[PDB]
């Protein structure tokens, strides 16, 4: 039901796009896909319809070739939590934690970069021992992953000088086609594979150092003292389907005693006067 | 050369190779025909004696004569200020003992005026007698490729050198890789296009590897030595 | 073969006896046994000479509960275990009661009423789940070996009947419950002008109204699932299954 939803929900936008309000009110579709997530205060202008912004390019992308609406609702700050999970399934093997940020607060992504199964931000220790000039910091990578390229050349008198990839950070390389960390953007339906890791403070085995992933950004999303929440409804199929609306024809009138009304009740049709009377022979089925 | 094709028989006749000992050493490209324009560290005291010296012109493939059909160098003069542990000033002149008259696929290049008012990111050509890969052999055709101009600031930096370029040298090249010279490209003639005319701008005079990533070229800056080179012309005669 | 898909190929036998049972004690319509309330009708004192879909008086039995342990058959997902739903069916069935750390369980056979078991049709299921009646009927995905487990004291497999990683379109969906200490249960099932009616009672004679739904077709078949468990045989709890 349509007036249930925004009664109990403290709308403050509602726009469609592909899509007319009026239809809404009364049809059938075959399924509905609700994406939910919150909305940054600095970048409440990115998640218009179309927009390079950091959010639709590296957090959620909103598909413009199918029927859609927009919802901008808030919530009470009272009795309220914000999941901030990193959905990067490399980036926790090497030993990812959290990013301890205080309450109230949002973790958006701006940069975001996919690496293959086969990588490790880490190099072989028995060749960084003939190094003198940027000598990175080794350890054992597991096996399955190649260890960190590096190369030992001299360029006019220095004999131990050590060149490796990725330099100096992933966000903005000299040589990216050199590192395997490439830039990709989030498609319809997809998260972000994984952000930057610093290779300079990785690596015991090799464990990166916390400050070294860089590639995100926080901002607070309090305003009036509510939290600001989006929420996208997608429609796959019209007129067909059972997820039919409820408030087309029926929308539990009162029951007129006095006059004769028409009769549709149970598949049942006719007139008739209706009188009020205390009964007690009915069941929970008749 | 790494990355490029082979040239074909055009017009590019600004490549001389010098050889000593019937083996080919160190290129060179020529301005006027009375000097030929070439590296600096390929002229050490052991390479003194400039009788032993002969150069070809208008050879693409190196197999057409054996010890004849070249012409004899008769004095070479050098940069005086130069300096074997930072390779700086490294440009040295030889002068032929032949008029070397002009005929086909022979035409020298005009030296760069000064205020050329040169772009940042400028295209650039290279060709020489090189390796195909890493520390292979002297390449039999002539090849050549595409290099960019990258700014001495951007070259200064702590990752790529380290403050090693002397003003007097310029950066060229991909910082991406594969795209450099290897060993025994000695010389070379770095033009451009611009006005419908190239201009011999560079001179490589000594680099680290080659299609290796953050270790660019290194060309020899003829700007400033532009009137080192008026000057040994007017004292010859 | 009900289904068209491959559920599970472990230690599957060839062929068996499985011969029927007859039971004695036909139905008695003197009392109420065997008739039903109307649909949403409350009819004060009188007499109504209803003419509707009642078994006929003085008629056997038969018994399609099918146990096992280990193996499978393939001759259970052959006739004449799979019946032809001609216009109905009255079933007589018991709450398999069983007793483990002073705690009561009941579960019974698993009844699935369709047309062809496909994809592209409808299928009724009503499987009770400790006193939870889920009568859904979607288009489901039938494979050629449905079964169905049990809970309390559960076996060595998995209940594996349906395979579909997305929800299909279901016309009816809705739970009921009923006494779990009780003895018998009773159902009807009946279709008339392309519609299906749905009836159930755990205590008394009569029997009490579910739902009616429209389908636009005429079912044909039908087939009650095995219960595999490990505490129906003789070694165990003394206790059968009868359906
Ligand atoms: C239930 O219905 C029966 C059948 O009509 C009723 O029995 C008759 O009721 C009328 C009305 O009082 C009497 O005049 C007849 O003598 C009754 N016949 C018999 C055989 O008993 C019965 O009274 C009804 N019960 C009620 C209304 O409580
Ligand atoms: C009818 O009851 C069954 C059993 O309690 C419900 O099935 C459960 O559904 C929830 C929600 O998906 C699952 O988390 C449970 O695991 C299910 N239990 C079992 C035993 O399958 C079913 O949802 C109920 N139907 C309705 C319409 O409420
Ligand atoms: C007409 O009859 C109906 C039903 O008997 C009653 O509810 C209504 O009040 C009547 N109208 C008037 C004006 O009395
Ligand atoms: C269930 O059956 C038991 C035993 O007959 C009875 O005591 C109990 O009242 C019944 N419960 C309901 C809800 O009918």
């Amino acid at each position: 039901n349509l007036s249930t939803l925004l009664r109990l929900v403290h709308v403050d936008s509602f726009s469609c796009n592909n899509l007319d309000k009026s239809k809404i009110f009364g049809s059938c579709f075959n399924s509905i896909t609700v994406d939910k997530f919150a909305i940054p205060n600095r970048r409440r202008d990115d998640l218009q319809l179309g927009s390079s912004g950091f959010l639709q390019s590296s957090n959620y992308k909103i598909d413009i070739s199918s029927s859609s609406c927009q919802l901008y609702y808030s919530l009470p700050l009272v009795n309220v939590t914000i999941n901030n999970f990193n959905p990067s399934s490399w980036n926790r093997r090497y030993g990812f934690g959290s990013f301890n940020l205080s309450s109230y607060d949002v973790v958006y992504s701006d940069h975001c970069f996919s690496v293959n199964s086969d990588f490790c931000p880490c190099a072989d220790p028995s060749v960084v021992n003939s190094c003198a000039k940027s000598k990175p910091p080794s350890a054992i990578c597991p096996a399955g992953t190649k260890y960190r390229h590096c190369d030992l050349d001299t360029t006019l008198y220095v004999k131990n000088w050590c060149r490796c990839s990725c330099l100096p950070d992933p966000i903005s390389t000299y040589s990216p086609n050199t590192c395997p960390q490439k830039k990709v953007v989030v498609g319809i339906g997809e998260h972000c594979p994984g952000l930057g890791i610093n290779e300079e403070k990785c690596g015991s085995s090799c464990f990166c150092s916390p400050d070294a992933f860089l590639g995100w950004s926080f901002d607070s999303c309090i305003s009036n003292n509510r939290c600001n929440i989006f929420s996208n409804f997608i429609f796959n199929g019209i007129n067909s389907g059972t997820t039919c609306s409820n408030d087309l024809l029926y929308s539990n009138t009162e029951i007129s005693t006095g006059v004769c009304v028409n009769y549709d009740l149970y598949g049942i049709t006719g007139q008739g006067i209706f009188k009020e009377v205390s009964a007690a022979y009915y069941n929970n089925w008749q | 050369i790494v990355g490029g094709e082979s040239a074909l028989p055009g017009a590019w006749p600004w490549q001389v190779s010098l050889h000593v000992q019937n083996v080919h050493v160190c290129g060179g490209s020529i301005i006027t025909p009375e000097w030929i324009v070439t590296a600096a560290h390929c002229v050490e005291k052991p390479l003194n004696n400039p009788w032993h010296w002969t150069a070809f012109a208008g050879i693409l493939r190196q197999s057409f004569m054996f010890y004849g059909a070249g012409y004899q160098v008769e004095k070479v003069i050098s940069h005086p200020n130069y300096d074997s542990k930072t390779k700086n000033n490294d440009i040295a002149l030889m002068k032929l003992q032949k008029p070397l008259t002009f005929n086909d696929l022979v035409k020298p290049v005009c030296l760069p005026n000064p205020g050329m008012m040169l772009q940042p990111e400028q295209l650039c050509w290279i060709s020489g007698w090189g390796a195909t890969e890493e520390k292979g052999k002297t390449s039999e055709v002539l090849n050549a490729a595409k290099v960019l101009l990258i700014e001495t600031q951007r070259c200064n930096s702590r990752y790529v050198y380290d403050n090693l370029i002397t003003p007097a040298m310029i950066c060229a090249g991909f910082l991406q890789g594969n795209v450099d010279s290897c060993q025994g490209d000695s010389g070379g003639p770095l033009v451009t296009s611009k006005n419908n005319i190239w201009w011999l701008i560079g001179d490589t005079s000594w680099g680290s590897g080659c299609a290796k990533a953050y270790r660019p070229g290194v060309y020899g800056n003829v700007m400033v030595f532009t009137d080192w080179i008026y000057r040994q012309m007017r004292a010859d005669g | 073969v009900i289904g068209d898909f491959n559920c599970t190929n472990s230690f599957i036998n060839d062929y068996n006896k499985t011969i029927p049972r007859i039971s004695e004690d036909v139905v008695d319509v003197s009392l109420g046994l065997g008739t039903y309330y109307v649909l949403n009708r409350v009819y004060l004192n009188t007499t109504l000479l209803f003419t509707g879909y009642f078994p006929k008086s003085g008629a056997n039995f038969r018994d399609l509960a099918l146990k096992g342990s280990i193996y499978l058959s393939t001759l259970w997902y052959k006739p004449p275990f799979l019946s032809d739903f001609n216009n109905g069916i009255f079933s007589k069935v018991k709450n398999t009661k069983l007793y483990v750390n002073n705690t009561l369980y009941s579960e019974f056979s698993t009844i699935v009423i369709g047309s062809v078991f496909v994809n592209t049709s409808y299928t009724i299921v009503v499987q009770p789940h400790n006193g939870i009646l889920e009568i859904t009927a979607c288009q489901y995905t039938m494979c050629e070996y449905p079964h169905t487990v049990c809970k309390s004291k559960g076996s060595i497999r998995n209940e594996s009947w349906h395979i579909d990683s997305s929800e299909p379109l279901c016309l009816f969906k809705k739970n009921f419950t009923y006494n779990v200490s009780a003895d018998w249960l009773y159902f009807h099932f009946y279709q008339e002008r392309g519609v299906f009616y749905a009836y159930y009672a755990d205590v008394g004679m009569p029997t009490t109204f579910l739902f009616s739904l429209y389908l636009g077709t005429i079912l044909s078949h039908y087939y009650v699932m095995p219960l595999t468990c490990n505490a129906i045989s003789s070694n165990t709890d003394n206790e059968t299954l009868e359906y």
